[PDB]
């Protein structure tokens, strides 16, 4: 971290993976359409 | 009230419900307290009910209101209260959240509503109570319009209990021509008719009937009965004796382009004067259908109908009915060759999206207003000369312009400060920048404004403060640059005449003051000049114009008053004493806003915006200008001296009342001009380095400024704890900006000596306060004032001294925590 000392560290903010063995496992929104079931709230849509 | 929020699926009774309650409260046989809790309710439902449902409200009220009689006074106010609500919704390009965007048809309606209530207050007679109630309402539908809405029927005529009045039609001529295109189209007609019959599986039958399903008119035109054939013509040569009315001609010379088979008029296309033409038939359409339900009313006594509203109020699609078939008549006549003339309609159709915008209009406005108030202003001269009994013509135009025009150019230009300051290239605003017209136009209101209200304080009286706070605002929103670059030779004279007149004005104030046309000049100046150049100058340093506005002319009237206030400053009157601030001011901001290093002659050669590298030395003759920039004017010492005579001061020790010259103009004055010439001169961030660039017009360094914040630092010290010091805040004001360039060495060197003292200090009061309430009766009593007077003195001193202490703490803060300090760690202490 670059700027931790400066400002946050001392106020008392932690990193958020201080204390992980690991890599924190990240998500993204891939933009491949997809199938999924009509929610039973669709605003717009509504099967009977 | 509340619970109507959201109501959309009942948007139709919601609106039923709306005019139900509007025409109750125009209310005759109504008391009072009626009308009161009527109106009550209309607010009410008003301010929770969504914008987009209010519409058919205001449509209703843009007919209503612009008659402003006794009715249109709580019309004001619901608008005024609605437009304050939900001026996002109209304005922002995405409109308000949650509630959509405005329509094309709202934004005509609010524009309409807005000219016409303009109007007619325009041409009201003064009456205190509607001018109050009607200058916030068009401020508030003026904030809700965007600046650049084009209306998409605009209309340059501008023609014109609704009485719907159409042209005579009846006592008019049909022409055997017309007569001719008459029949065609009455076959046209019939045609496009019994198609639609064809869709409904109607057939030319014996009789008419619902059941039978066949209508036994629909025939061919041979077998047609001639009786019921003009009876099919009777609305076309109605209509064709109208247009004659209009004087319409038209002339079959020139040629352009049972069984229903009517030929498609789609495909043609219909020009835009063709396309006007259209809605003034549609109109007069409109005009007879509402007089035949105004004769239904009549005979009946009373009622009012629901669409006797006029056609262009009238949205698009209850336009459509009347709109599309005045164009199947219109294309029809061009068809068989009748190509209508325009003459009036045809000349007054130009004009381009700029000059419709609304913005453009309300300047152009303005402008005339301008003029007028030049006019009555001489009258008002004249009169107060001579004749000081009798009553001024233009009262009402007097009223007009101080009660509505100042407050609405106020509020308009605080509200569309960014859009007039966007550019193209660079956009401040949510959306849409004005045009270079609209620029040139906003900078003529400022010239001419300030040309008004010159040497007329007095005149003007309690209006002055309004007029000096609409020169703020319109100086704050003037984009100086690209009127100046590229623009009229009028407008950039105007704006050349004015700072000519303020250096002039502010000359004789300065040899007055050195040593009742002395009294006006006076307070015109320190009431008016002063501040709204201070504001001019400050404006055009904050957006870097100075570059590209402050020269040539510009430039030899910003030396004359930079000068000239200098020159002032020395000398040693109460009336000096008490002007030294706003002459500081405006001597500081002009110093930042100047292009040229006016301490620095020695290096003018390097300055490409400086007048004698611009204009010629054969140039500059024809001008008073001297050969050369050192004798512009000399009284103002070189850099090197001023930073000399402010470290030997500081050092020295002198209190306030021995340098009141320099603290209050010459500190200003040089901490706006040292960072100004920082940047452009030697150890800047070097943009253009790598390619060729010539020689610094500056020597400014940090060192430079270094030195000046530690002459600062040390006059305060040289001045803390003594009885009297106003001039503290507004010396630590100025030198803000200096801190920035501080050395890491002046923590050590000023700052931690500085709050040492101050500490000490306080430590001496506290210990005073305890002494004091350990002591009891009349001995704590009195000796608390003195106390009181310690801590008032020791809080001057902190808020003096602090600003700069902030500014340097969080320029140093990064290198402190990075490596410890032990000098940062005993200001922390202290």
């Amino acid at each position: 971290l670059r700027f931790f000392a400066i400002c946050g560290l001392q106020e008392g903010f932690e990193p958020f993976a201080i204390n992980m063995q690991r890599p924190v496992t990240t998500w993204f929104s891939k933009s491949l359409p997809q199938f999924e079931p009509v929610p039973l709230e669709h605003p717009h849509y509504e099967v009977a | 009230a509340p619970l109507f929020a959201g109501t959309e699926h009942r948007a139709i009774m919601v609106d039923s419900m709306l005019h139900t309650v509007y025409r109750l409260s125009r209310g005759r046989s109504l008391t009072k307290a009626q009308r009161d809790v009527i109106e009550d309710c209309l607010m009410a439902l008003c301010r929770y009910i969504r914008p987009s449902m209010l519409q058919h409200l205001l449509r209703r009220l843009v007919f209503d209101v612009p008659i402003l009689n006794e009715f249109a006074k709580m019309p004001l106010k619901l608008l005024t209260n609605h437009y304050e609500r939900c001026w996002k919704y109209y304005c922002l390009p995405t409109g308000w959240a949650n509630f959509g965007v405005t329509s094309e048809e709202e934004l005509h309606l609010t524009r309409k509503l807005f000219w016409g209530i303009f109007d007619s207050l325009a041409h009201k007679k003064y009456d205190q109570e509607l001018y109050r109630i009607a200058m916030p309402c068009l401020c508030a539908i003026a904030g809700a319009l965007p600046p650049d809405y084009v209306d998409a029927s605009y209309s340059s005529k501008t023609e014109k209990n609704f009485d719907p009045r159409p042209v005579e039609t009846l006592n008019v001529i049909i022409p055997e021509k017309l007569d001719s295109f008459i029949n065609k189209f009455a076959e046209y007609t019939h045609e496009k008719w019994a198609f639609d019959k064809i869709q409904n599986n109607w057939s030319y039958g014996e009789n008419i009937d619902e059941e039978l399903k066949t209508h036994p008119m629909l025939r061919p035109y041979k077998t047609f009965s001639e009786k019921d054939k003009e009876i099919y013509r009777w609305p076309i040569k109605e209509s064709l004796k109208a247009m004659i009315a209009w004087e319409w001609t038209v002339e079959k010379a020139r040629e352009g382009e049972y069984n229903p088979q009517p030929p498609d008029l789609s495909v043609v296309t219909l020009s835009r004067e063709l396309q006007a033409m259209a809605e003034q038939l549609a109109e007069n359409y409109h005009n007879t259908w509402g007089r035949k339900k105004k004769q239904e009313l009549e005979a009946k006594g009373g009622g009012s109908h629901p669409l006797l509203v006029p056609y262009d109020t009238l949205t698009a699609k209850e336009k459509a009915r009347d709109r599309e078939k005045a164009q199947e008549l219109l294309k029809f006549l061009q068809m068989n060759g009748y190509a209508v003339t325009r003459g009036l309609k045809d000349m007054e159709l130009d004009t381009s999206s700029i000059e419709k915008r609304f913005a453009f209009g309300f300047l152009q406005q303005l402008l005339r207003w301008m003029d007028i108030s030049q006019e009555f202003i001489a009258h008002l001269e004249a009169v107060v000369s001579s004749g000081r009994v009798e009553k001024s013509p233009h009262e009402q135009e007097i009223k007009f312009f101080a009660k509505i025009l100042l407050p609405l150019i106020n509020q308009y230009f605080t509200n569309h400060c960014l859009y007039f300051l966007s550019t193209p290239a660079k956009v401040l605003g949510s959306g849409g920048h004005a045009s270079n017209k609209e620029k040139e136009m906003i900078t003529s209101l400022f010239c001419k404004l300030a040309a008004l209200v010159r040497h007329r304080v007095s005149l003007f009286g309690t209006d002055a403060p309004a007029v000096v706070n609409c020169l703020h605002i319109l100086a704050r929103s003037l984009d100086a640059r690209t009127v100046m670059k590229s623009g009229p030779e009028i407008v950039k004279a105007g704006l050349r005449s004015f700072f000519e007149s303020a250096s002039e004005d502010i000359e004789k104030m300065v040899e007055n003051l050195r040593l009742k046309g002395v009294g006006q000049n006076l307070t015109y100046t320190t009431v008016a000049l002063l501040p709204v150049l201070t504001t001019l100058f400050q404006h055009i340093a904050q957006h870097q114009f100075g570059d590209d506005v402050i020269l040539d002319d510009v430039q030899v009237s910003c030396y004359r008053t930079l000068c000239s206030i200098y020159s002032l400053g020395t000398t040693r009157n109460p009336y000096v004493e008490k002007l030294r601030p706003a002459l500081g001011e405006c001597l500081a901001r002009l110093a930042a806003a100047m292009p040229v290093a006016f301490l620095e002659p020695e290096l003018n050669e390097y300055n490409a915006c400086s007048v004698y590298t611009t204009k010629s030395p054969r140039e500059r003759a024809i001008l008073g200008l001297p050969n050369s920039v050192e004798e512009m004017c000399p009284d103002i010492p070189v850099l090197e001296r001023l930073m000399a005579e402010i470290g030997g001061l500081a050092e020295s020790g002198a209190r306030y009342t021995e340098m009141p010259h320099v603290i209050e103009i010459t500190l200003p004055m040089l901490c706006s001009y040292l960072p100004r010439w920082w940047e452009r001169g030697p150890e800047a961030p070097p943009p253009a380095l790598p390619a060729g660039a010539p020689p610094p017009c500056t020597a400014v360094t940090s060192d430079h400024l270094n030195s000046l914040l530690g002459n600062i630092l040390r006059i305060i010290v040289n001045n803390l704890g003594i009885d009297e010091a106003s001039w503290m805040k507004r010396l630590a004001v100025f030198a803000q900006p200096i801190v920035s360039r501080a050395r890491p060495e002046l923590l050590r060197s000023h700052f931690i000596p500085t709050i040492g003292r101050l500490r000490k200090r306080a430590g001496k009061v506290v210990a005073e306060e305890e002494q004091l309430r350990l002591e009891a009766k009349a001995e704590a009593e009195e000796g608390e004032l003195l106390v009181r007077d310690e801590f008032s003195v020791l809080c001057r001193d902190l808020y003096a001294l602090y600003p700069l202490l902030i500014r340097y703490v969080d320029n140093n803060r990064a290198h402190w925590l990075t490596e410890p300090n032990p000098n940062a760690e005993e200001l922390f202490r202290m």
